[PDB]
RNA sequence: ACCAAAGCUAGCUCAACAUACUAAACAAAUACAAAAAUACACCAAAAUAAAAUAAAACAUUCACCUAACAUUAAAGUAUAGGAGAUAGAAAUUUUUAUCCUGACGCUAUAGAGAUAGUACCGUAAGGGAAAGAUGAAAGAAUAAAAUAAAAGUAAAAAAAAGCAAA
């Protein structure tokens, strides 16, 4: 007459067992472009000039 | 700190006593046993920081360095070569930050390379002359050195700083001892100059 | 010092001595309103008042008026999932009363940096920021917005 | 195709979770018939992080080109463009490569949009913008 | 000489405090008694500091700060011991020769088990005293049925440990047989 | 009635492995061996059982008269009461009389 | 493979120890 | 049904159950039924002064540590008994029956603190 | 489409051998009302096993039934028995080493009661459970992958008349 259910999933961020990683977290790329080139405004009428 | 884990459990990469794993599997958990190939502790020829070659997966003929080793299971782990890609940052409106990550190796799929010639090799434990015990090369017959790698503290002993509550290296392996006759409690009593006078009357044991 | 064999005590037997104790003890916030006379410790189960006085007094030189007991039962209720009861162990409290007209105050331990939070609530604004940022176009539609066309 | 294998040997971590995510549940069909003008390299940068000694080139391509897009709607019905159209786009193309990784890939790193860039061509249907959801007690207020 | 249970409020605030290695027993090895007699306190109130300090983290809802000392602390003071320790039993196995401290012998109970039973120290000697004389060390003969069956009940276990040991030699042999 | 629906992995037995292919060897060591050793040796068994054979209490009886006083109590008693079990049966119980 | 060597019975006289309390004492007789 | 596993305490009994928890008796109940309490039997801390002295609770992490040696009665008899031992054998002084010159021990019961019967705690 | 369904492991069984046979762990506390350092005593002990049952009842009798002597025969013979049921010898005979240990034993309602003598039930002696299943990795949960097959329901109430079908 007693059992109860199971199962109630939760995603808890936690600082502690994230600074524990044995591994640290190897990346391939970073996430950010550091210098964003800003181009001219009317760089739409040189484009149809080759030269 | 020691935490007891179940006779039968399984190994997860996640450290045991974490909550990934009490995540993961939880207090009753018992699952199928995985069979491991049985290997004593001097037959192991794995550490971790040396160069190693990918005999399998879609990642082979490449070679790395070696982060973590997981003796229960028999696996290392490649840095960034064994791969798959996992987000970690997550909330309902942002999905953040995909990740790769390592998927471990059993010992079958990865050989041990000697420095030399970049080659994938037949790792075998020789004692040489010296009485030193080192890993030497089936197949171009040298000598592999062992991979020097840092620790879990992230404290290297070259660059460090004595803080108030540290023992300076000086005053620590000093030498004051004595090695005389009597017990802690005569020397430190004669030393305190603490005199006392009667004796225990007898006493029965049983 | 506590686990140990302590001598017999017959008429007329040296004092006896505890060269390195064995004891060890928490100061605590107390969980109600106190005079300021008044600090709380936790202490070994096997810790006398005359003791914990000695104590004080003789490694912290802490001049002790009065110093009262009691024992504290830890709940044995909470059930394992084999529903077999764990017991939070029962501990022993030490109420002591300074005499010089000493008073103390428990120092708060965790005062924050305002720099630190201030980064904090700079980082949960960069965060809201770049949630804003991935967060879909009404007017798209749902159309996925990689594509120049 | 929605190849993600071979998605993941050229782009990088960055604009994965972009170019694949909103779309894994469409149909995508996307040609490409010319380029107008060669591809130019505006730019090249470095990051060099202390820490590891890691250094990742990026190198922004400008580029102009002739495309075609048509997303499709899990259910078939198009959604987007039109198959049909050589639709003219400019992209300002970021690269990254990792250096002292022995492996060494190009990759394509992130999609940069200029403030003055054309407004993207119209959506098929029909699109809804609520106001404000009010309770009861709180009454509404029009800025001007 | 109530502040010896906190930190220097240089630290309180702050997530990471370093510190240094525990004692190794090596180290202590070499020092004198009066010094390990100091040493112990030194580590006595140290130990007191970081439990208050435990406790306080747990009241305050947060992580403690570099948990790792309390480790430390404790490993230095239980070597302490376990070399002090060492000193006596070392200098009474001279003086005497007995490698126990404390007097004891090898007794039968009633249950037939044999166990070892510590002294206890009495003003009176042992003929005269009730209490110690109601104790039964030896056992009666129906005992000796019981005494069988825990042997056979033991034996039972390390035989079908045993057959459980071999068992998985077999089929690991089968899964991998690189032999 | 549910029936598993993955195909177990295939067994394969290979019959020339060395326990099979050596089967029943030494079998007329009696007559090919001028006779010494009748194929009785050649059983590897429980001691009571060794070239010996019969019904279920014959069996018991032979095992207790044998070890009987190795056993352990609990298999000892059991042993017993199988035995007066499968004589009461026997004896007194069936259909042929 | 190769065989086991044949069981032979051994045309050694054979004698068990008298002293071994786990020895029958059918084989410690006169007769034996 | 009562409780079985849950183990006695002073807590658990009547009025006229009471079961210490370990602490040791510091004195006896004397005349008046007031309790009497013998200045012998409650523990003396003997603290040292710590004021003067350089050592910490750490250890700096770059101080090496040394090969463990596990001190015998062997290492403790070569330290102490063996060079006297040895100049006045060497001199011909030695004497097989008095060894107390050498630190040696005869019987227990004499001095304060016992090494077998074990007359200190701590 | 729900409820569900499928794994193969945990371990077990029976023998062999074997040294020899009360495991592990003991700092303190444990025979005050076990786990409570400390005061003049007492302490200890044995007597045939019985009956259910068989004899178609039951009265003498009724193998085995917590006492080492095995094996092949003598032999179910001599004997003993309300001479009924049944019980039942001996003299005298036979027995060649040690290694080749495992399995036409079980696979989660099985095999141990056993994930455990735990939960729970009894004042107590005592009784005594049930329960596991993803993958190389979940440090791959906008998660990926092969049954969708029991009864029970839903998708979809019923329409004269009758063992419900033929
Ligand atoms: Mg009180
Ligand atoms: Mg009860
Ligand atoms: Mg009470
Ligand atoms: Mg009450
Ligand atoms: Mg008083
Ligand atoms: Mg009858
Ligand atoms: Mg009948
Ligand atoms: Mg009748
Ligand atoms: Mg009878
Ligand atoms: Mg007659
Ligand atoms: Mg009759
Ligand atoms: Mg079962
Ligand atoms: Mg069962
Ligand atoms: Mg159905
Ligand atoms: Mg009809």
């Amino acid at each position: 007459s007693e059992k109860e259910f199971v199962e109630h999933a939760r995603k808890a961020g936690l600082v502690i067992p994230h600074e524990r990683l044995e591994r640290p977290i190897h990346l391939a790329c970073t996430a950010g472009i550091f210098d964003a080139y800003v181009p001219p405004e009317g760089d739409a009428r040189i484009s149809s000039l080759s030269k | 700190s020691k935490v007891t884990l179940p006779p039968n459990y399984r190994y997860g990469m996640s450290r045991p006593g974490s909550l990934s794993d009490k995540r993961k599997n939880p207090p009753g958990t018992r699952r199928r046993r995985v069979p491991v190939e049985p290997i004593s502790d001097e037959d192991w020829h794995l550490f971790c920081g040396d160069k190693v070659e990918i005999l399998e997966g879609k990642d082979a003929g490449k070679q790395g360095k070696v982060v973590q080793v997981i003796r229960q299971r028999n696996w290392v782990v490649v840095e960034g070569l064994n791969t798959h890609y996992r987000y970690v940052g997550k909330t309902v409106d942002y999905r953040g930050t995909m990740i790769p990550s390592e998927a471990p190796l059993l010992h079958n799929q990865v050989k041990l390379v000697d420095p030399t010639d970049r080659k994938p090799t037949d790792v075998e434990w020789r004692f040489t002359e010296a009485g030193e015990r080192v890993r030497v090369s089936t197949r171009s017959g040298r000598i592999i050195p062992k991979p020097e790698f840092p620790r879990a503290d992230g404290i290297v002993p070259e660059t460090w700083i004595d803080g108030p509550k540290d023992t300076s290296v000086e005053d620590a392996l000093e030498k004051t001892y004595v090695p005389r006759l009597k017990t802690l409690e005569e020397e430190v009593m004669e030393a305190m100059g603490i005199q006392e006078t009667r004796r225990h009357k007898k006493v029965y044991w049983y | 010092a506590r686990n140990v064999l302590y001598p017999l005590y017959q008429l007329g037997n040296p004092q006896l001595r505890v060269f390195r104790t064995n004891f060890f003890i928490q100061l605590v916030r107390p969980g109600t309103a106190q005079p300021e006379d008044t600090v709380q410790f936790r202490i070994p189960m096997e810790m006398t008042r005359v003791d914990l006085r000695n104590y004080l007094e003789r490694i912290y030189n802490v001049p002790v008026a009065a110093v009262r007991t009691r024992v504290q039962y830890g709940s044995n209720r909470r059930r394992d999932h084999r529903n077999i009861r764990i017991k939070k162990p029962d501990y022993k409290v030490a109420y002591v009363q300074l005499a010089l007209g000493q008073t103390f105050t428990f120092p708060d331990l965790f005062p924050e940096r305002k720099g630190a939070s201030v980064d904090v609530d700079v980082r949960d604004q960069v965060l809201e920021d770049q949630r804003q940022k991935h967060s879909p176009d009404p007017r798209r539609g749902g159309v996925p917005g990689w594509f120049g066309l | 195709n929605s190849d993600h294998d071979r998605l993941h040997t050229l782009v990088t971590e960055n604009c994965f979770p972009d170019m694949v995510w909103d779309i894994r549940y469409k149909t995508v069909r996307w040609s490409f018939v010319e380029s107008l003008e060669p591809p130019q390299v505006v730019q090249v940068r470095c990051s060099s992080l202390m820490n590891q000694g890691n250094i990742y080139g990026q190198v922004t391509v400008r580029m102009h080109t002739r495309q075609t897009l048509a997303i499709y709607d899990r259910f078939g019905r198009l959604m987007y463009g039109q198959e049909d159209v050589p639709r003219d786009v400019l992209e300002y193309v970021v690269f990254e490569k990792h250096l002292v990784d022995p492996y060494g890939s190009w990759r394509m790193h992130g999609k940069i949009i200029p403030p003055w860039a054309p407004p993207k061509q119209p959506i098929l249907k029909t699109v809804m913008i609520p106001g404000p959801q009010l309770k009861p007690w709180e009454e509404f207020e029009e800025p001007q | 000489g109530l502040e010896e249970f906190f930190d220097d409020p240089k630290n309180w605030g702050e997530e990471k405090v370093k510190s240094g290695a525990s004692w190794t027993c090596q180290q202590l090895r070499n020092k004198s008694n009066e010094d390990l007699h100091k040493l112990w306190y030194v580590l006595l109130k140290e130990r007191n500091m970081l439990l208050t300090l435990e406790q306080e983290a747990k009241r305050q809802r947060l992580p403690m700060p570099s948990p790792e000392r309390l480790e430390k602390v404790v490993d230095s003071m239980d070597a302490l011991d376990k070399v002090v320790q060492e000193r006596e039993d070392a200098l009474r196995l001279l003086q005497t020769g007995q490698e126990k401290a404390r007097p004891g012998a090898w007794r039968r109970d009633i249950f037939g088990r044999i166990i070892w039973h510590k002294f206890k120290q009495w003003p009176i000697p042992w003929y005269l005293n009730k209490k110690y004389n109601r104790k039964r060390f030896f056992a009666m003969p129906y005992v000796e049925r019981f005494v069988r069956m825990r042997i056979e009940k033991q034996a039972r276990i390390k035989a079908r440990k045993r057959s459980l040991e071999r068992k998985k030699e077999k089929f690991l042999q089968e899964k991998f047989p690189h032999l | 009635f549910h029936v598993r629906v993955t195909l177990p992995p295939r067994k394969v037995v290979d019959r020339w492995n060395e326990k099979r292919a050596m089967f029943g060897v030494y079998d007329n060591i009696g007559i090919l061996g001028n006779f010494e050793k009748h194929p009785k040796e050649l059983i590897k068994g429980p001691i009571w059982l060794r070239g010996w054979k019969g019904n279920e209490l014959q069996r018991c009886i032979r095992k207790k008269r044998m070890v009987g006083n190795r056993m352990f109590i609990d298999d000892l008693h059991n042993l017993n009461k199988r035995i007066s079990y499968l004589y009461k049966h026997f004896n007194r119980h069936g259909k042929y009389r | 493979y190769r065989a086991r060597p044949p069981p032979r019975r051994s045309q050694e006289p054979r004698w068990p120890d008298p002293d071994d309390p786990l020895t029958p004492r059918w084989q410690l007789s006169p007769r034996y | 049904g009562a409780d079985r596993m849950s183990k006695w305490t002073s807590k658990r009994g009547p009025r006229t159950f009471c079961k210490g928890r370990g602490a040791k008796g510091t004195g006896f109940h004397g005349r008046d039924g007031k309790f009497v309490q013998i200045k012998e039997m409650i523990p003396e801390l003997v603290v040292p002064e710590l004021a003067g002295f350089k050592l910490k609770p750490y250890v700096n992490y770059r101080a090496p540590e040394g090969t463990d040696t596990p001190l015998t009665a062997k290492q403790l008899f070569l330290e102490t008994a063996a060079p006297a031992i040895e100049k006045d054998f060497k001199a011909g002084t030695f004497d097989p029956e008095h060894l107390e010159k050498y630190g040696f021990e005869p019987t227990q019961e004499g001095k304060l603190f016992q090494l077998y019967p074990k007359n200190f705690p701590r």
